[PDB]
């Protein structure tokens, strides 16, 4: 395949990819949920699209699997984006990255247990505001961590604060702010310019 | 299982090294460079004198049992250089060069080297844009003679420019910081964004923009920075390493102005040679502080030439095991003469313990038929 | 200021030391010798498998700080072979060479260094003492090749026949050390005076009192002792192999049975080179560790101070005349230049007029449009 | 003061519930119409977790849980230094493999792995004698080899139907894998009464 | 195997001319780019004609690659 | 090339004709020392085009047909 | 062209060697789906021989395609 291949992220991200897609050359013919395909055609015959986690977006970019794509700054952050040019901040998806802990609880007289998915950003946020912390390692449902013990505080992405307040916590600390970005491979970016500029003025154009 | 990025050079691979590093080595010689060979351990107070925190982290520490003092394993044989050029090198110019291991604590690179084999070569005590023109033909000189079908490109930058604008525009550490970053990341669209309120921040856009035009470069920038000698000199001296690169070398040039790596060492001209479309230079070079005294130089992992470099085939031959025994004492005397002779032109021989004694990659029998030893292929 | 047992090697030594380097492994080569470039740096479990406590103590540690595993650099490259020829050397012979830095946490002998460059060679799969003598016969002629003025005397030891008194006596462990220290320091008196109380006693005394005179060591050994198929082969494969020496080779051979460094892995005959009247050995070898394995080591630095190169040609081009050129006489003066370098000429290309190399030996200089080469 | 029960969400939860009503452990409400996090039962003594499978390990070694069903592939891969692995349940059975694309060679450099089971990965390799380039990934395992994002990959597989849609092949067995009773070191201990009668059940259920 | 070209068919080829004017319109950055993409459509196979005037018409032209809004594009004729 | 000129002239008009080939031809006599009486001659040729930039052209497809070929060995041009 | 020969170089070719015996103790369905593998390898380049007799044996053998518990498998000579 000589055109480019595009990494886009699954969930959340993906729903507010599509317009900026369109906008551009490039729109999917089948639907990702539809259909059991992992690599999908476009409009464009030049650029093909993989559907893939969030967290598998800038790995695929990193090593060339994928020319270019569309993960979060979360992820980036967590991923450590050392070889990839982060190009747009696309402004879709936003968030924010936030400490959480039960409401109104105190802070235990010791190091705090922090129990996130964002093992590097917590340690690097507390290690910032001069704490040690003890990083538990999870992959889903933060929100449960601190109501059965297992953390003092939580990491995760907040957005309207309502899971957080469904399960009686609270946010404690802005980490920063979060959205979706526009990563290319180093090597594509000089070897298939060409086909990347039109693209990427028509992300630009659309924001 | 050896760790990540390290691994085991054997065999023909383990012969092609030896002779890439002999045969670089003996090139830099003839082309006036002083061979240096310091060692892998020093204290960390001459081994770390000045350097970034780069090289700090990179940098494995050990304890001296015989002091008690804090000592590194090399990361960077550069800073052995200085210290030598410090009490060897006088006043004037000073060539010197070095092939040795270092070691890091992490690789570059995906699945990069911990333990590369380290050639370079530096000129100290030369200002002109003369010695790096000389670092670049002995370079050259080297890639050609590895009769290589890869092809090196050359990216060259020249840190003054970014450096003086900063100076003249009195950018802050943060505003700095960013443009870097943006750089970094060809992020355009938001470094134009920043440059419409920064002081002279349509220059910043330039470089970024235009800095591939290097011929036009001085042209697109504001008074002030055409008024600034320090930056038409650097666009000057980009202007001439590039023309020589084309010229006198045959070789692909790109320009980038916006190449920021090393903003802590770098004092001017940086070059990067990058070998097909393998992401981590095979060269890297440029000016440094080499101390007031001016240093220039390069250097390469010679492990990442063995996939580009091909030797040719190995003579490897066995002494027929049963024959040689035959042999009355003048017979083995003549044969032993004869197969000193092969050894000198380079063959392999193997004079055979017992009749089962076998070389890896059999090539060649030496063999007697009728009161003669001939080779014969296998 | 550099670490103790830590110089640099410049200049005319280091060209010199990467000489050495490079002819001594390239021979090797052509005696059928894979070379083989293990790394600096591997996991503890594996560089220090079957360690001695000395390697161990030898070894500097470091962390690998993507798994947090120890890691060591190399005070030794052998178990490195070992490693290479479990995984590719087959039931057959093999043969290896090798020349790295290694690294010691403590100088080996008095004012020793701490970064030898140590370069060696290693048979497996081979019992017989031929693979032995095959050992010997690379080595000197290794040493031949670098025209010393320098005399190498050979120490021959066999670590066996005390291993097999120490089992027909029954020795516990701290009589087997004390004997080692007494052995190691010549001790007569307190060596007589311990082995009055100890079984078989007076083959203990007769290894350290008459060891050196091995035609009759056998037969100052008692009736067990003679009786032992293993003493009286340890004691033969000594008597060989010094014939082999001085006979092929015309070399000084002493004895020393009581020599039991690297009690550890030594396994059988072992060898020490002595390179005039300097304390610690050139030159270590002998039988180690089922896989037979023979083999020698050396820093090759140590031959710095013993060999010497021809002088180098050292030219320097006239700074006035070469800038006087136009562009096409320059191409030609770089031509020449080229194929001056490439017969092992070091041409120096000057920046300035006052551009001049260390050891200057001559000019080449322009007259009447000729570029000659002039003495200085 | 009851027993925390943490089980793996997904495939594993399936041929669990069985196993649960057997001890006396039934879920009161269902985990897919109700968004709850922690879940009473008929046992009044039992409280339920549903969790990723690979965070199950996790609750029970740091003791949020105090036992819990979990895939014996995210056992070893996590490295269940601290939990006792009390019984194989013989359920959710599958096997660790390595695959590549169909009839494709393996090239001459050090061989890329693309996969969740990183350590797993390493460890069988190391075995082989053979040296690897390991990259992590979290899904979609058959579509690393097809863009080249890896030579190989390791992943659990049980019909084969996954990797031959994709047009991969098995290559090589790792191991056998099947959910397993893990419990909580200092639980045990502690709290052996309330478990013993939830683990003969469980035991007699196979 | 001359006898077997009148029973035998391949697919009908792409033809493919750049538009003169707007090739000579471009700066060198910008037909660097452009020769970028001619080369990676002939990696596909498709033959392009690089005009040396503008009257230079491949024969069974296909299509033109064509210039707007900073985008070449392929068009059918 | 003589062959080219013939089609060139029945098929080839008066605008700009491009034509490619490559065939077995036979030499009575090699023309260097050791060399080939049968090579397997390969070229390109452009027809009705007085401009340098014809020359150019064939230069850029001679180059990227060379650069394909992944040489060590280094071409010279005269 | 035939210039360049001593200045360029290919891949080295995959030549692959179907076991004689292994092959004729298949039943028919057997045989079709190693047919098929072999089409396949042969549209990827490898060049597989169908052997004739037991002693059939292609020049540079690379790899033999052998039968292991029921899985046609490429091992390296
Ligand atoms: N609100 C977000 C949110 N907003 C933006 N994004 C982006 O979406 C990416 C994750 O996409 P997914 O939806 O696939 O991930 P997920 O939903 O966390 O987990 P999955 O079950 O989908 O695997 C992140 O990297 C972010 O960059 C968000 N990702 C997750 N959330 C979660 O959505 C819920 C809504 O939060 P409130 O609005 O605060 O209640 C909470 O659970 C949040 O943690
Ligand atoms: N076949 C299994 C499979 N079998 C048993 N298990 C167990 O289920 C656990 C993971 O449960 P999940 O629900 O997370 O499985 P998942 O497929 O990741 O589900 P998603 O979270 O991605 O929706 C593992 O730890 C195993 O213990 C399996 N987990 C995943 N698979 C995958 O299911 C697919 C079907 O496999 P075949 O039918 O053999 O091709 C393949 O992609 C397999 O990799
Ligand atoms: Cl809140
Ligand atoms: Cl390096
Ligand atoms: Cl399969
Ligand atoms: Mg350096
Ligand atoms: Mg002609």
């Amino acid at each position: 395949f000589l055109g480019l291949t595009l990494a886009l992220s699954k969930g959340r991200i993906l729903e507010e990819t599509m317009p900026l897609l369109r906008a551009a050359g490039v729109e999917l013919l089948e639907d990702p949920e539809a259909s059991r395909k992992l690599i999908f055609p476009t409009s464009n015959p030049n650029v093909r699209v993989l559907i893939l986690r969030a967290s598998d977006v800038p790995t695929y970019v990193e090593h060339g699997a994928a020319d270019f794509g569309v993960a979060g700054k979360d992820v980036l952050l967590e991923h450590g984006a050392n070889h990839v040019y982060e190009l747009l901040d696309l402004k879709i998806a936003q968030c924010k990255l936030m400490t959480a802990g039960v409401k109104d609880a105190p802070l235990p007289n010791r190091r705090l247990r922090i129990a996130t998915k964002y093992v590097n950003v917590a340690r690097a946020y507390f290690a910032s505001q001069g704490q040690q912390v003890d990083v538990i390692k999870l992959y889903g449902s933060m929100e449960l961590a601190p109501l059965v013990g297992l953390g003092d505080l939580i990491v995760d992405v907040v957005d309207t604060g309502n899971t957080l307040r469904a399960n009686g916590l609270e946010a404690r600390d802005h980490i920063c702010d979060v959205s979706s970005r526009l990563i290319v491979n180093q090597v594509s970016y000089k070897r298939k310019f060409a086909l990347l500029e039109p693209i990427l003025d028509s992300f630009k154009n659309s924001i | 299982m050896l760790p990540d990025g390290v691994a085991d050079v054997l065999f023909e691979d383990a012969h092609k090294q030896e002779v890439l590093r002999h045969q670089l080595t003996q090139q830099l010689i003839t082309h006036g460079y002083q061979l240096v060979s310091p060692p892998m351990i020093e204290f960390t107070e001459s081994l770390l004198s000045g350097a970034s925190e780069d090289l700090k982290r990179q940098t494995f520490k050990i304890i001296d049992q015989l002091t008690g003092r804090l000592m590194g394993i090399r990361a960077d044989i550069t800073p052995q250089i200085l210290r030598i050029d410090a009490h060897h090198g006088g006043d004037g110019i000073a060539r010197y060069c070095y092939a040795g291991d270092v070691i890091h604590t992490l690789p570059s690179g995906l699945f990069g080297s911990r333990t590369p084999l380290q050639l370079g070569a530096e000129i100290f005590g030369c200002e002109s844009i003369a010695a790096d023109i000389e670092l670049i033909d002995v370079l050259f000189s080297m890639i050609n003679s590895l009769d290589m079908s890869a092809v090196l490109h050359v990216d060259l930058g020249h840190v003054t420019i970014f450096k003086r604008l900063a100076e003249l525009a009195a950018l802050s550490a943060s505003d700095t910081e960013q443009l870097m970053q943006l750089y970094a990341n060809k992020n355009l669209p938001e470094l134009k964004q920043v440059c419409q309120v920064l002081p002279m921040g349509s220059d910043f856009y330039t470089l970024a923009r235009f800095g591939h035009d290097i011929a036009n470069l001085l042209g697109r920038l504001s008074e002030n920075a055409q008024q600034d000698t320090k930056i038409v000199t650097a666009i000057d001296e980009l202007q001439r390493l590039k023309a020589h690169l084309q010229v006198q070398w045959q070789c692909a040039v790109s320009i980038d102005v916006t190449e920021l790596s090393g903003y802590h060492y770098h004092t001017g001209i940086v070059f990067n040679g990058y070998i097909n479309s393998e992401t981590q230079p095979l060269v890297r070079g440029g000016r440094f502080d080499g101390m007031p005294r001016q240093a220039t130089g390069f250097s390469m992992d010679v492990s990442r030439l063995l996939a580009h470099t091909q030797l040719d085939a190995p003579f490897i031959v066995l002494i027929d095991y049963d024959a040689f025994n035959n042999l009355d004492s003048a017979q083995r005397q003549l044969l032993l003469q004869q197969v000193a002779s092969l050894r000198q032109q380079g063959y392999r021989v193997t004079m055979p313990l017992t009749a089962e004694d076998m070389p890896v990659g059999l090539t060649h029998r030496l063999s007697l038929a009728d009161n003669q030893w001939r080779l014969h292929a296998v």
